[PDB]
């Protein structure tokens, strides 16, 4: 299996630098290219350059030649882009690929440019009011609030709860992420048995679990 | 201005 | 620069139906070109190289033309699955380009949203927050208002929204609405209403409860 690998999602200064990294395997690393794109959620994908791990040779994009340096570790069989200088708009999910054609991709690495503080999660449980009314399905919920930066993961009962879910994308406001996820469950199995959220945010090393219980 | 992939 | 303009933007069609989309080069020279398909969150997947060859593993349902410097992908016998965004790629001359992609939902029969409310939890209102969080799930189509009244009168600050993507399984939508009070005023209050209506109709349907 070719599979190209990238390093996690990355909080940068603005002005500061990032070094991002491709992880290649299946293949002899130094027989194709490896391409980098950036993807922004209104601008449609950019072409940022490439490098042939062979020669070590590099082309760019010239939007890009300033900012961007392009390497590779033949011995680790990894590729590197350094994105120097950062501004907020260089926010952005930034991809690698696999030759000209660009037939295998990695899975995105997303940088987020801000000088706002890194902040964990208050995670809040929501349970049907006290004066609920009773059918065939319940839904539940968590609320995720006032944290910085994306991503964070949520899961229900460590991921063997998945059926049902809704977990609604982040919006910010005033430097902080708020989202909620909904699950919906059979009347007759909660609660007894249990469904707990599951919140992880990298950025500031917590996770954070919930259980469910019903309002008094 | 052409790119053209490695032999 | 060569660059693509794609088009349309956006396109809805049932499930069985053939669908379209073209790439047009910005300039009257021969490339190379590429079309693939990317779903929320993932990573772009090969379809389509040097215009029409298939590649590995992906179904002939997908195919490939060019006429002149146009380049039309068409999708055949559409599924569930194929519901996602879609781009060509230019890759003779530097630099590469891409086109603005193409978004594929799929019809289906319209759906009145399942309509969830809960209150505050306990927790957050010891640090004196009091958010109101309304569910819509499950809908179809995608076009749908919220509405909050406190005690019967209507309030708009202090509203966040947000949609999922389409669902992949059963092709509706789903929205989440915060209403969010200091402790202070929530308190002051005792009846909160979330209300889902859409466009033109007058019947909506409403969840609420009591402090």
């Amino acid at each position: 299996q070719v599979q190209l690998q990238q390093s996690d999602a990355e909080l940068v200064k603005p002005g500061a630098s990032v070094k991002i990294s491709c992880k290649a395997s299946g293949y002899t690393f130094t027989d194709r290219t490896i391409h980098w794109v950036k993807q922004r959620p209104e601008q449609g994908l950019e072409w940022i350059g490439y490098i042939y791990p062979g020669d070590d040779s590099t082309k760019y994009n010239d939007m890009f030649k300033a900012k961007a340096t392009l390497t590779a570790d033949k011995s680790s069989n990894t590729a590197y882009m350094q994105l120097n200088s950062l501004t907020s708009d260089d926010s952005a999910v930034y991809f690698c690929a696999r030759r000209g054609t660009m037939d295998y991709w990695g899975q995105g690495t997303s940088v987020t440019v801000s000088s706002a503080k890194t902040t964990p999660p208050s995670v809040y449980p929501l349970a049907p009011g006290s004066a609920a009314q009773t059918n065939s399905m319940v839904t539940l919920g968590c609320l995720v609030k006032g944290y910085f930066p994306e991503p964070v993961t949520v899961t229900w009962n460590s991921g063997s709860l998945s059926s049902g879910v809704h977990t609604f994308p982040a919006v910010l406001q005033s430097d902080l992420y708020t989202l909620s996820s909904s699950v919906t469950v059979p009347s007759s199995t909660w609660p007894s048995e249990t469904v707990t959220c599951n919140v992880a945010h990298p950025a500031s090393s917590t996770k954070v679990d919930k259980k469910i219980v019903p309002r008094d | 201005i052409v790119y053209k992939s490695p032999v | 620069d060569v660059q693509m303009i794609q088009s349309p933007s956006s396109l809805s069609a049932s499930l069985g139906d053939i669908v379209t989309m073209t790439c047009q080069a910005s300039q009257d020279t021969s490339i190379n070109l590429n079309w693939f398909q990317q779903k929320p969150g993932k990573a772009p997947k090969l379809l389509i190289y040097g215009a029409s060859n298939l590649e590995d593993g992906v179904p002939s349902r997908f195919s490939g033309s060019r006429y002149g410097t146009d380049f039309t992908l068409t999708i055949s016998s559409l599924e569930d699955e194929d519901m996602a965004t879609y781009f060509c790629l230019q890759h003779t001359y530097l630099p590469f380009t891409f086109g603005s992609g193409t978004k594929l939902e799929i019809k289906r029969a319209d759906a009145a949203p399942t309509v969830s409310i809960f209150p505050p939890s306990s927790e957050q209102l010891t640090s004196g927050g009091a958010s109101v969080v309304c569910f819509l799930n499950n809908f179809y189509p995608k076009d749908i208002n919220v509405k909050w009244k406190i005690d019967g009168s209507e309030r708009q600050n202090g509203v966040l929204n947000s949609w999922t993507d389409q669902d992949s399984k059963d092709s509706t939508y789903s929205m989440s609405s915060t209403l969010t009070l200091t402790k202070d005023e929530y308190e002051r209050h005792n009846s909160y209403t979330c209300e889902a209506t859409h466009k033109t109709s007058t019947s909506p349907i409403v969840k609420s409860f009591n402090r």
